[PDB]
């Protein structure tokens, strides 16, 4: 085991890299999803779009980027690379 | 090995070489940054 | 020693100092006095010199006449203090058929400085060649000033030649032909802008002392030369890319009439030291073989430098090659030149502490260096004190004369360091001439006190004193031992402008009565008021053009009945991150005639002081080049403490790796404990063999005794361990340190002792000018430059950090394309980007896509101006423009 | 004087392992009482353990015991793990004697009235063919950990205290205006004779009682809430 992660180090990058191609794809992967979540808490997505998530049970005041990372860790979303 | 202490003349000679290391170290950093830029370039 | 009120500081010197240290402030005075041609110089030179000496200006006219003679010099216009206050130049007008006034002539203070426009400047002597080392000439302050006058006079004669031809003969006079503008403008153009004219570096008395005496080497080339022995100090030079170019003068160095430095030498004849000390220039040095200072002389009477090489005349003493700053490092012979140079530089970087404690283990220069710096009050004539007050001191000399000395009280120095003088004498005290009456900023009882004596333990403490970090006891904060006052000066001006005249008034456009609560009736902060970051110091108002206000603002104007005032707000607030009390206010008005630059009506300056507790992050250092920041400050409870319960003050890790050494530091630490606890050799059946070389006086010494170990002639290893053996116990008689200088310390947290004995002692550390309060910067949003829309460091503060080219490389290395783009666009040059980002952040929306950085847009414009038709072509959009 | 209400929280690591936290403490009370707690839990809780034992067949033989796979040394280490609560106070001599090939698992030892073994599944030894083993072992209550000090009598190290391993660490929390408030973390692994919670109460009770000697000098002083 790896004991337990504290804050930013959770979830581990290794368990997250299995969900995407490279560490870079992981970035855009969670980045755009964070933009999606924060739109949901606001009025999203203006015209013709409806925000989705949070798929996982959000923390107390968890940051949307921190939510998109847990969602990717649980395979709750799939992505396609261009 | 300065444990015994150096007399007046002994310390003068030591400065002749010690100052070359500080000046020579000034040229080590400049060119390395000028080389690293061309490398990156 | 040899000074009247000198404190008792025993010395380990095995050699007598034959020649007293010369007035190490003479290099500046002699040259300027020779320049002006004072009667004291003529009287001093005539006694043992040419009977017809010519002053610098007198010599200038001698060569110029016939085309001028007998130039006059009236008494100084205003006093030094009066000049520094009114921001004028300490000068005395000079005069020269038709009489002519040539202009106000700057004058040199007793401290060897000049007041040029209210600031205390110091001219640096230049060492130019008259090839070989001895070929160096060395221009003195007075001489290189005269040369600047030559240019003024000569070009003045070039104007008179042209004027007399066109002008009618007999219809012109010296006044009509002489246009002294290039003369007065030549000296004003020197003391200012000139590279040899510099603002006196004075955050401690020693810094200003070494600023003078310091010389330039050029008019390979940086390397020291055999000739530099006893003349220029090779151990003192900047660490930056100016090594060798700059050097401070040696202690006993004396300059000859021309400028060729001379060194004191005692000619040795028949193997017996002759007390006759003669001047031997660089060239004259080779004529007679020079002997080494440290020489075996047995009782009464009794390795030498060859004429051109190494290893007739004997050296006057050790440390001839050493300078004042270098000669104040105890155990200098043990530290490497690098650390010694580092040590000297950091000694002049110390700050004056409120208490100013003298070093427990010092050398010899402390007393001489302090009184010669000029920052200590000296009694000119023997006598008795009549009054002693915090404001002034008066002495009733037996002669009958009556001298008084006004004390600098909380006077701001050139870099905000407080200079406060303390009287050390009482009412009935009988004082001798040349004695010390009041202590300067970094002085105690007459000798330099640049730091404090602290209890040290050289053990690594749970990683908090890692690499070069340091941990301190909270006692240094509670007892204000490392607390130093710092004064700041702020200024504002009211002048005439394009469309109106500025008016400094209390009434501010849009403000509450609370923010103006601490302002006076005129609008300036009241004395003694506490000012936080952003508070108003002076309320100034300047005319604003056509309002053309926003309707959304006019509506609220009528709603709340606040008439849109006429002009704009221009108040002087405290810079971000600053705070303190207001000490004084200086108001210079126009109604009150005064004298301000054309257009200026009123000029006021506020002085703010700050009591800086020694804070984690500040930079401390000893005299041996050892430096480091304060990594943590533990409460006195959880701190390694001796069996007495006496907590240690600072915990220093073992910085000195093998070979690196830094041996000198370890020595003064042990001696520090010796001097703090006294000693007694307990002589029984003679004295130990190690004390044989010692002179009687250091045999017995009480607790807290000060010691002096001159640089090369100081205490020796054997003598040390002996003093380690003798240590007077504390109350109860227990012993705290063994013969190894170690003690079993108790961890103030666990309570259990540290398994091994730890080295403890007293080391003299300094507080360096690098301070956290001055170096901490943070910025969310702030001002932006005009030409380039990049974040500009506002004069208040909020300066942005630079993301240089190299950092960009590191950002590209990570592949963080977005972070890089973010830095070079919305965080800087994006005119509409950074505003929409701030907007998006406040609302909580996503951050928008970056735009075009203004830098790039400016680039295209620069190209077009160069006639380069550049077009940002789209994939299918042909040409495009920014707009 | 009044403090800021430090609390006592407990997180259970295992059945006999739990960590505790006190939040927040005033700088720097974390280390003050911390080391004293670990010292009190470890060497101030009463408990019974084995003092000395004698095994039939080994009087001058040092290395081996015939008919048993475990050597002399290895056999002792097993018995050291024996946890038994004895309220008799004085040294009681229990007896364990099993024959024939098998596994002696403590449950075979007949405890005299007043002593109770708490780990009946403990593996003491393995038995060889047609082999018997009679073991006599002394058990007297004690405190902390007393090292080891008649023919064939072997003194053994005595693990008197129920607490087996204790460690503590400190951190900083409670921002507010001052962010250097102490948080005390203590880690205690206990044997099944008593729970980690009870061990803390005993250690805490003995401390307050021990520090009551300075309080009795004057109960009017200010101290803290
Ligand atoms: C580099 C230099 C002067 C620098 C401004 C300061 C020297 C830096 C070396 C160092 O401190 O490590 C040279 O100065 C002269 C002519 C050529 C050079 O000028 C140069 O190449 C560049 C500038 C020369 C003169 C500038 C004058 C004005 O620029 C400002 C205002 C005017 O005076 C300057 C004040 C300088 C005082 C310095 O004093 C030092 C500490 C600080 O560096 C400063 C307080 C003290 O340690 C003092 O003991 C050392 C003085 C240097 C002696 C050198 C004389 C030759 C201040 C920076």
């Amino acid at each position: 085991a790896y004991d337990t992660p504290l804050g930013i180090t959770n979830p581990p990058i290794d368990e997250l890299l299995s969900r995407a191609s490279s560490k870079y794809a992981l970035v855009i992967y969670a980045a755009k999803r964070a933009r999606q979540i924060n739109d949901y808490y606001n009025q999203l997505g203006d015209g013709i779009l409806e925000y989705v998530g949070p798929l996982v049970e959000p923390g107390l005041q968890e940051k949307p980027l921190s939510i998109a990372l847990r969602e990717i860790h649980g395979d709750l979303l799939e992505h396609t690379e261009g | 090995s300065f444990r015994e202490g150096l007399t007046v003349l002994e310390y003068f000679i030591n400065t002749h070489g010690a100052r070359k290391g500080l000046a020579d170290t000034a040229l080590r950093t400049a060119d390395s940054g000028y080389l690293t830029r061309r490398l990156v370039d | 020693n040899s000074v009247p009120g000198a404190p008792n500081r025993v010395s380990f010197a095995k050699l007598r100092e034959p020649l007293e240290v010369p007035g190490l402030l003479d290099v500046q005075t002699d040259s300027f006095e020779w320049l002006v041609g004072s009667d004291r110089w003529r009287q001093a030179a005539i006694d043992r010199g040419e009977e017809n000496p010519v002053g610098g200006l007198e010599e200038v006219l001698a060569e110029l006449s016939p085309i001028f003679s007998d130039p006059r010099f009236d008494e100084v216009k205003a006093s030094v203090d009066e000049c520094k206050d009114k921001d004028m130049t300490y000068a005395a007008p000079l005069f020269v058929s038709q009489t002519v006034f040539m202009g106000d002539f700057p004058m040199m203070t007793e401290k060897g400085t000049f007041i040029i426009n209210g600031t205390e400047r110091v001219v640096v002597s230049q060492l130019v060649r008259s090839d070989h080392f001895g070929n160096r000439r060395l221009r003195t302050v007075g001489e290189l000033i005269q040369n600047q006058i030559r240019v003024g006079l000569s070009r003045m004669e070039r104007v008179v030649r042209e004027r007399m031809t066109t002008q009618d003969v007999e219809a012109i006079t010296p006044q009509t032909l002489i246009n002294i503008r290039p003369v007065v403008a030549a000296i004003k153009e020197f003391f200012g802008t000139s590279q040899l004219s510099q603002f006196m570096d004075q955050n401690n008395p020693l810094s200003g002392l070494t600023h003078k005496r310091r010389l330039l080497a050029l008019g390979e080339v940086r390397d020291v030369h055999p000739s530099h022995y006893g003349r220029m100090c090779p151990i003192e030079t900047p660490e930056g890319p100016n090594i060798g170019l700059i050097g401070s003068l040696s202690v006993y160095a004396r300059v000859n009439p021309f400028g060729f430095i001379e060194t004191p030498y005692r000619k040795v004849e028949n193997g017996v030291v002759t007390d006759q000390i003669d001047y031997l220039t660089a060239d004259e040095e080779d004529r007679h073989v020079v002997a080494q200072a440290n020489s075996p002389t047995d009782e009464n009477g009794r390795m030498v430098r060859k004429k051109g090489g190494e290893v007739d005349y004997m050296d006057v003493s050790p440390r001839q090659m050493v300078s004042v700053a270098t000669a104040m490092i105890p155990f200098l012979e043990h530290d490497d030149a690098n650390r010694a140079l580092m040590g000297a530089n950091m000694q002049r970087q110390a700050v004056p502490l409120v208490r100013s404690e003298a070093p427990l283990v010092g050398t010899g220069m402390e007393l001489r260096a302090a009184i010669d710096a000029g920052d200590v009050v000296v009694a000119d004539k023997t006598g008795v004190i009549e009054e002693v007050s915090a404001d002034y001191i008066t002495v009733m000399a037996d002669d009958g004369t009556r001298q008084s000395y006004r004390l600098r009280k909380f006077a701001r120095s050139n870099h905000g360091t407080c200079a406060n003088q303390r009287p050390i004498v009482d009412a009935g005290q009988r004082v001798e001439a040349g004695q010390v009456i009041a202590d300067g900023p970094c002085t105690q009882n007459g000798e330099m006190a640049l730091g404090k004596n602290l209890l040290v333990a050289i053990m690594p403490w749970e990683g908090h004193n890692y690499e070069d970090a340091i941990i301190l006891s909270n006692r240094l904060v509670e007892e204000d031992v490392l607390t130093s006052i710092h004064i700041e000066e702020h200024e504002i001006d009211a002048r005439d402008t394009k469309l109106g005249a500025e008016e400094i008034t209390r009434d501010i456009p849009n403000v509450s009565d609370e923010v103006l609560a601490d302002l006076d009736e005129r609008g300036i902060v009241r004395i003694g008021a506490e000012v936080r970051d952003g508070d108003i110091l002076v309320g100034k108002v300047t005319p604003k053009g056509e309002t053309e206000l926003t309707p959304e603002e006019r509506l609220l104007r009528a709603i709340f009945g606040e008439k849109a005032r006429e002009v704009r707000d221009t108040s002087l607030k405290v810079p971000h991150g600053e705070s303190g009390k207001v000490i004084g206010i200086r108001v210079f008005s126009r109604e009150d005639d005064d004298e301000l630059p054309a257009g200026v009506n009123e000029l006021v300056r506020v002085y703010v002081a700050q009591k800086r507790k020694i804070s984690d992050g500040d930079k401390l250092a000893g005299r041996h080049g050892n430096k480091g920041v304060i990594g943590k400050i533990l409460p006195v409870e959880d701190m390694p403490f001796l069996p007495d319960g006496t907590p240690v003050d600072i915990i220093l890790n073992t910085h000195g790796v093998p070979r690196r050494m830094n041996i000198g530091q370890i020595l003064e630490t042990h001696l520090g404990w010796v001097a703090k606890a006294g000693w007694n050799i307990d002589v029984a059946a003679g004295v130990p063999d190690w004390a044989s070389k010692l002179p009687e006086e250091l045999y017995s010494a009480p607790a807290d005794s000060t010691v002096a170990t001159p640089v090369f002639d100081g205490a020796q290893e054997g003598e040390l361990a002996g003093l380690l053996g003798s240590t007077l116990p504390n109350r109860d008689g227990e012993v705290m340190v063994d013969a190894d200088g170690k003690s079993t310390l108790f961890d103030g947290r666990s309570g259990e002792p540290f398994p091994y004995p730890v080295t403890v002692g007293y080391m003299y550390i300094l507080k360096l000018h690098h301070l956290v309060d001055d170096k901490i910067h943070a910025r969310s949003t702030g001002p932006y430059s005009m030409i380039t829309q990049q974040p500009l460091g506002g004069k208040a503060q909020f300066g942005g950090q630079r993301f240089g080219e190299m950092e960009c490389w590191a950002m590209q290395a990570y592949g963080a394309a977005y972070t890089l783009q973010e830095l070079l666009t919305i965080k800087s040059d994006d005119t509409v980007g950074r505003v929409k980002v701030y907007e998006a952040i406040v609302k909580g929306e996503n951050i928008p896509e970056p735009g075009i950085p203004e830098s790039f847009k400016v680039l295209l414009k620069e190209l077009q101006s160069l006639c380069l038709n550049v077009e940002v072509l789209s994939s299918d959009g042909a040409a495009i423009e920014m707009r | 004087l009044i403090s800021q209400r430090p609390t006592l929280s407990e997180e259970t690591v295992a059945e006999n392992r739990s960590r505790f936290v006190i939040e927040p403490l005033e700088p720097g009370f974390g280390y003050t009482l911390g080391n004293s707690l670990r010292r009190t839990l470890l060497s101030s809780i009463p408990g019974a353990a084995v003092t000395s034992i004698r095994i039939d067949g080994v009087l001058h033989e040092f290395t081996t015991v015939p008919g048993v796979k475990e050597d002399v040394t290895d056999i002792i280490l097993n018995l050291k793990g024996l946890v038994v609560s004895s309220d008799d106070d004085e040294p009681v001599t229990m007896y364990l004697r099993k024959q024939g090939p098998g596994v002696v698992t403590a449950g075979d030892i007949v405890p005299p009235a007043g002593v109770t073994v708490h780990n009946p599944d403990m593996h003491i030894a393995t038995l060889n063919d047609k082999g018997k083993l009679e073991v006599e072992l002394v058990v007297e209550r004690g405190r902390g950990y007393v090292p080891a000090v008649e023919i064939g009598r072997i003194p053994v190290d005595s693990i008197y205290s129920p607490v087996l391993k204790v460690t503590y660490k400190v951190e900083a929390t409670r921002v507010e205006q001052r962010t250097d408030f102490d948080k005390l973390i203590i880690d205690v692994e206990t044997k099944n004779s008593i729970s980690p919670r009870d061990a803390l109460a005993s250690a805490g009770g003995t401390l307050v009682e021990l520090f009551g000697l300075a309080r009795e000098l004057n109960a009017d002083s200010e101290h803290i809430e």
